[PDB]
């Protein structure tokens, strides 16, 4: 009409939400005069969200345009009770000096055992899935050049179990399908997840499946916003999931609901297991009761003359995996599951019947699960059980199927891909250790061998990736010399979040980077984690807002005069003020652009890293100390433009990789300087760089695939929503991994109405998705390959002998208290767990009678630093709360909204009571077990009456006193305040 | 003229609409505390035009959680305006092209604001503290006359919010009600003949909000 839009003359750019891993597109409008955002909303054209956003994405404008962002760097001197503003130059040069001096003082060339390790033991780093891919990569590169081995972030806590379990089963740790693909599911099982709150836009697709006739199932100890939409909601006791899942396996096998052809073709069901395998009363064969470890060699497969596992494809051999499974699972009858899970038998059966109906070749069931328990001795086998069930039902590699292991942060996929974890370099390459002295030994160790020519065994390519990674960092060094620049971890020593904070507490860590994380709220046992920070000589904290970590020295019960720690707080840019990429849960690598400029005077992470690295290089170039080479030889020129600034296009091209010298591979010729087109062309001889081999193909001579916005689809692609022209997914744009298993041996789809790939015999090519493995169909004995190309034989593992606690999942009670016996064996708790009382009866303190769990709400993010500082979100969820049943509330004389005190042996906090019918006590063996729940989104720094960290109450996953939180279950009392 | 169809059976209470409305209009957050519920703020106020109401309800022995993303209904024959018109016909605009009922700042000059608020069967309009000025949902009038949909509708991920010509929305509402009437024998549309924002509920409207229907 007449009305003008606030945005008419604004600069319009695109971005991608910086909160969860759904990857929603944004449109940003920036005032050309002020360079500030005037509007931020959804991108209607983005195929995943179609312009929709949950509370969090919708609030983005408030994240950027925020007066609580410290405008200038802040320095806290030893013993001081206040921040002091300092110039960027002072801060950057000072940090550079601290890094150089502390590195030198704690650097080990040769360790006490006489091994060359070239490792810095006194500096550690956490962070961060919040950074762009190009920032994550240069960050790990910088840290490794410094000799750091303590390099961790988010992914260690919630996705390490997933990686371990799924890599065992399928060959990779990633989410197998993608968000839009959920619409193709016939049955969606959400278990150990709450996607309507934690991955909200996923519900667009989940509800689209429901519109098509899909059955939605939620299995969760609480009824949540997700539950409201489900056909079946099943409550089950915390940590009892394995019983529920193994009972499903029994049901699948006994009722013959499995998809036989798929099982024979694509799983290890036919493998003959050796005579050493056995299982008796909860223990697999090979158990050493003094070490509490298993001798896994007892579980190996029987091999033929060529060294390949023998197979009985009839699945009848008494030692074939299939028959071993039949025997193993017989104990998981329904009565037992109902008793131990607390779930009515009738309801379990409803879930089993509904879900197991997807074992038909043309049907697909999916499982959405996210964090699960953080203890691997609970989590890993639970995910394995899910993975097994999916293989038996032929659900892996098909449209609407998969293990949709939902990623957490917007770029946790990327920060994991880029090796911000102690045990892997970018591209999932194992990190060097003291007992691996030479590059030749390193490649020999990590390159698997199969003599079976029908098995792709794709990791045989390892040396191409290790050379390319090493060259991307030290391109002018030869590989043997450059390998020696990589710091080597002490043999058998854990450098993860698990022990990083314990070591910091013990005084071993002098300098610490808290880069884009808030461990004072996110680490287990906040009281002790906060005290651990006081042992540091210095900390560099890079974040959007002042926070519980950077200002730990002025937190609860702290006397600043007694805290010696020097703190450097560096205010950073927010996502819409940055250009780079982030990779979503579906592995979609998405390019984002600058809308508003970095709010004065914040600096984006990439530039902060560039500035620190260059300054430290110049100090070491003048004064080399013990070992300057890895530091000074690092090719930081690859990271910057001609003006010395962070260049995301340059870094993304390095991550993809390019030729360092002319070479030829097959029929393809490369000239020095050219981008490599696919990881299949990378070179073992040092001829190529590639910061992360899984990204080779993302940014080639044909351009930036991650910046593509092409919605063109073939009819086939459109039927299932692949959108292969929209951005780019690793590996090589295969949107549904394991897709060779969606077709028969001839290459014909099992589900013609929602086919993923199909072999075109006349053209000798696969159409639809990019085939996960491009070779001819498996029926082609001469040229074809098996479906699971990352596995050594090409078969997914039902029976998975690599897991430290057993080749098949087995139920054990996850908690000591209260004491609950289970009916599956005489082995009460996981025999590989070390934190349990064994010889004595557990001694359960009546002071802490209730189980407390921590979880999220839709409106807040992580420790809440970001969303507590976002008024619109804080308005919706302004305070720490405690959800409890009517029964418990009555027992404790609590009324709705009362302030209550939660206390555990570790500490205590207040919360506002939310009495809800959505939680009910669990009844197990004559016992009424009460579980209450709290969010972990609050912290003392803001707002004044918001509350503090749930982790004040938590212990670690193990014997550690700090570290990885067992976030799902811990003992407390709840009392009216 | 325009309308909305709000299908509460598809709402996940993601609160995208609540935030989106504020983001588009520049509305500030208002003071809240947690008093035992996830819903917040507790009610409409001068700065909050879209409010996701949330109510636990035991239905047929099973717990459920009912959501209602409340906003002005844009009444076809708006009683708020009818009342205000006795004082000043320019205080509340009734836009012919869209059907939008637009509270303007001219409301500040109304001597009798209480009568305007009480005339609303849905208890929607709200006064700012310092004067008689009142505000509420403006149907995103600027967006809808400039080729865009309302902020709340655009933001909604599950298709709970829908916007278009009134007739199309009326037809959509009726068809959707028909699709669930069997399973949800108490489902109904809320005053479908009298308002432009039409809510579908699966149970007694008053289980969603005391003022769900007139
Ligand atoms: N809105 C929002 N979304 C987020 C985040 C956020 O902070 N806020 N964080 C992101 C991150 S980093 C991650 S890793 C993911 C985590 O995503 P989720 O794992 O979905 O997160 P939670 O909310 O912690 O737990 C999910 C559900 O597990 C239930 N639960 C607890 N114990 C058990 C159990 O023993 N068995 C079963 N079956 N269920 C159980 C809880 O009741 C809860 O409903 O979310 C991401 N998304
Ligand atoms: N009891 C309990 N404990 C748990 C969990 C639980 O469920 N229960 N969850 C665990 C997991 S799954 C997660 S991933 C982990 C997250 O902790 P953290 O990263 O410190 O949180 P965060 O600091 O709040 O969020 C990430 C940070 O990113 C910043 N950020 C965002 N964008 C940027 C950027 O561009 N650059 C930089 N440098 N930083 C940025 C945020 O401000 C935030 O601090 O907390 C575990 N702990
Ligand atoms: S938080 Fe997740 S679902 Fe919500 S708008 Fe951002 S990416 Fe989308
Ligand atoms: S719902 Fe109330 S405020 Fe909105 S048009 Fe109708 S009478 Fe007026
Ligand atoms: S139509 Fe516009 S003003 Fe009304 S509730 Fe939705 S976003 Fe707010
Ligand atoms: S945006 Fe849609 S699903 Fe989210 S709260 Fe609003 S109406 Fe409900
Ligand atoms: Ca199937
Ligand atoms: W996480």
């Amino acid at each position: 009409a007449t009305m003008a839009l606030k945005t008419v003359d604004a600069k319009q750019t695109t971005s991608v939400c910086c909160y969860c891993s759904v990857g929603c597109g944004l449109i940003v409008h920036t005032d050309k005069k002020t360079n500030r955002a005037i509007n931020v909303e959804g991108d209607p054209d983005h195929p995943i969200n179609e312009g929709s956003l949950c509370a969090k994405g919708a609030s983005t404008w408030q994240l950027a345009e925020n007066e609580r962002r410290p405008a200038n760097p802040l320095y806290r001197a030893p013993g001081s009770d206040q921040w002091e503003e300092k110039s960027w130059d002072w801060m950057l040069d000072t940090i550079a000096e601290r890094v150089a001096k502390t590195r030198e003082a704690t650097f080990v060339t040769k360790n006490a055992k006489g091994q060359v390790v070239n490792r810095c033991d006194g500096i550690a780093s956490v962070g961060s899935a919040a950074m762009d891919n190009e920032e994550c990569w240069i960050y790990q590169a910088w840290l490794r050049s410094l000799g750091l081995f303590y390099i961790e972030h988010q992914a260690r806590i919630x996705h390490s179990a997933t990686v371990a379990a799924l890599a065992e089963s399928y060959g990779r740790g990633a989410m197998t399908n993608h968000w839009i693909d959920l619409k193709n599911s016939d049955v969606i099982l959400m278990m150990g997840s709450n996607p309507a709150e934690n991955h909200p836009i996923s519900f667009k697709w989940v509800m689209r499946a429901k519109d098509k006739g899909a059955t939605l199932i939620h299995v969760d100890p609480r009824y949540t916003r997700t539950s409201t939409k489900c056909d079946l909601y099943a409550p089950l006791r915390s940590g009892s999931d394995i019983a529920f899942l193994n009972g499903m396996t029994k049901y699948i096998l006994e009722k013959e609901l499995y998809f036989k052809d798929y099982v024979v073709n694509y799983t290890n069901a036919s493998f003959i297991v050796g005579e050493g395998f056995a299982f008796e009363e909860g223990l697999f064969a090979g158990y050493n009761k003094e070490t509490r470890k298993y001798d896994k060699s007892k579980w190996g497969f029987e091999r033929d003359e060529n060294g390949n596992p023998k197979r009985d494809e009839t699945l009848k051999h008494p030692r074939c995996v299939f028959q071993i499974m039949k025997k193993h699972y017989e104990r998981y009858d329904l009565d037992k599951i109902s008793a131990i899970c607390g779930t009515p038998k009738e309801l379990i059966l409803k879930v089993y019947d509904a879900y197991c109906a997807t074992g038909k070749p043309d049907k697909a069931g999916t499982i959405m699960y996210a964090m699960g328990w953080t203890q691997h001795t609970v989590g890993v086998q639970n995910i394995r059980a899910m993975s097994i069930n999916q293989l038996l039902l032929g659900n892996i590699g098909v449209a609407g199927g998969g293990v949709n292991a939902l990623r957490g942060e917007a770029n946790v996929q990327g920060s994991t891909d880029h090796g911000l974890l102690m045990h892997i370099y970018p591209g999932y390459l194992g990190t060097a250790r003291a007992s691996i002295p030479t590059y030749e030994e390193y490649t020999k160790k990590f390159t698997p061998v199969s003599k079976d020519p029908q098995s792709a065994n794709w990791w045989s390519n390892f040396p191409k990736y290790s050379a390319s990674y090493i060259k991307s960092m030290w391109p002018d060094a030869d590989l043997n010399e450059a390998y020696g620049y990589l710091p080597k971890g002490e043999d058998g020593k854990d450098y993860s979040w698990l022990t990083l904070f314990d070591d910091m507490f013990q005084g071993k860590i002098k300098g610490f980077f808290a880069w884009g994380q808030n461990p004072a709220c996110s680490g287990a046992n906040s009281n002790k984690t906060r005290e651990a920070l006081t042992k540091l000589d210095w900390m560099v904290n890079v974040n959007i807002f002042d926070n519980e970590t950077g200002s730990f020295w002025r937190g609860p019960d702290m006397d600043p005069k007694k805290i010696k720690t020097e703190v450097f707080f560096l205010p950073c840019a927010v996502a819409i003020e940055k250009e780079g990429s982030i990779s979503n849960s579906g592995r979609w690598m998405q390019w984002r652009y600058v809308g508003p400029e970095p709010r004065k005077n914040a600096i984006p992470d990439g530039d902060l890293i560039v500035e620190l690295a260059k300054r430290v290089q110049k100090l070491l170039a003048k004064t080399p100390g013990k070992l300057a080479a890895p530091v000074t030889k690092l090719k930081t020129d690859y990271w910057v433009n001609d003006h010395g600034h962070f260049d995301p296009h340059k870094i993304a091209k390095l991550i993809n990789g390019f030729a360092l010298k002319d070479f030829k591979v097959g029929d393809v010729e490369y000239k020095a300087g050219q981008q490599i087109a696919t990881f299949g062309h990378l070179q073992a001889d040092g001829s190529t760089t590639s910061g992360c081999w899984i990204y080779t193909g993302s940014y080639t001579e044909k351009g930036n695939m991650a910046a593509r916005r092409d919605k063109t689809q073939t009819d086939m692609q459109a039927k299932i929503g692949l959108y292969p022209g929209w951005t780019w997914a690793w590996p090589v744009n295969r949107r549904i991994i394991y897709n060779r298993a969606s077709v028969d041996l001839n290459g014909k789809p099992y589900a013609p109405e929602k086919a993923v790939v199909e072999w075109n015999a006349a053209e000798k090519k696969w159409v639809g998705d990019v085939p996960d493995g491009p070779w001819p169909p498996q029926a082609d004995k001469e040229k074809g390959k098996r479906a699971f190309i990352m596995k050594p034989e090409g078969y997914a593992y039902l029976y998975g002998p690599g897991r430290e606690d057993g080749p098949l999942p087995e139920y054990y009670e996850p908690m000591e208290c209260p004491v609950i016996e289970h009916p599956f064996s005489k082995t009460l708790h996981n025999p590989t767990a070390l934190h349990f009382a064994t010889e004595e009866k557990a001694v359960c303190d009546p002071r802490y009678p209730f189980i407390c769990s921590t979880y999220r709400v839709t409106e807040h993010w992580q420790t809440g630093l970001m969303t507590r500082n976002t008024p619109w979100l804080l308005e919706a969820e302004p305070q720490m709360f405690c959800e409890m049943s009517e029964e418990l509330a009555t027992l404790r004389g609590i009324k709705n909204g009362d302030k209550v005190i939660l206390e555990s042996v570790r500490g205590k906090l207040w919360a506002k009571a939310i009495i809800t019918k959505r939680i009910k006590p669990f009844a197990i063996q004559g016992q009424q077990v009460h579980m209450v729940g709290i969010p972990w989104h609050y912290g003392w720094s803001f707002p004044k009456n918001g509350g503090d960290a749930a982790n004040i109450l938590t212990p670690s996953v193990g014997n550690p006193n700090t570290g990885i939180p067992e976030t799902k279950a811990f003992m407390v009392n709840v009392t009216k305040a | 003229s325009k309308g909305f169809f709000v299908d509460t059976t598809r709402c996940t209470a993601c609160r995208g609409c609540q935030v989106a409305c504020k983001q588009w209009h520049g509305n500030p957050a208002t003071p809240t505390e947690n008093t035992g519920f996830h819903q917040n703020p507790p009610d409409f106020n001068f700065h909050t035009y879209k409010l996701v109401r949330m109510h636990e309800q035991e239905i047929d022995g099973r717990i459920d959680w009912l959501f209602f993303p409340d906003q002005c209904r844009h009444c076809i024959a708006p009683p708020c305006k009818a009342t205000a018109d006795m004082e000043d016909e320019s205080a509340i605009i009734h836009d012919d092209a869209t059907g939008c009922v637009l509270f303007t700042p001219k409301t500040k000059d109304l001597e009798d604001y209480e009568s305007v608020i009480s005339a609303c069967p849905y208890d929607v309009p709200r006064k700012v503290a310092e004067s008689n000025q009142m505000a509420k949902c403006d149907m995103c009038i600027d967006r809808i006359t400039n080729g865009l949909r309302p902020a709340c509708v655009t933001s909604c991920p599950t298709g709970a919010m829908n916007f278009g010509d009134l007739s199309e929305m009326e037809a959509m509402a009726s068809a959707r009600l028909a699709e669930i009437k069997a399973a949800y024998s108490d489902a109904k549309l809320c005053d479908p003949d009298d308002v432009r924002v039409i809510f579908l509920t699966a149970h007694n409207p008053k289980l969603y909000h005391e003022y769900a229907v007139a």
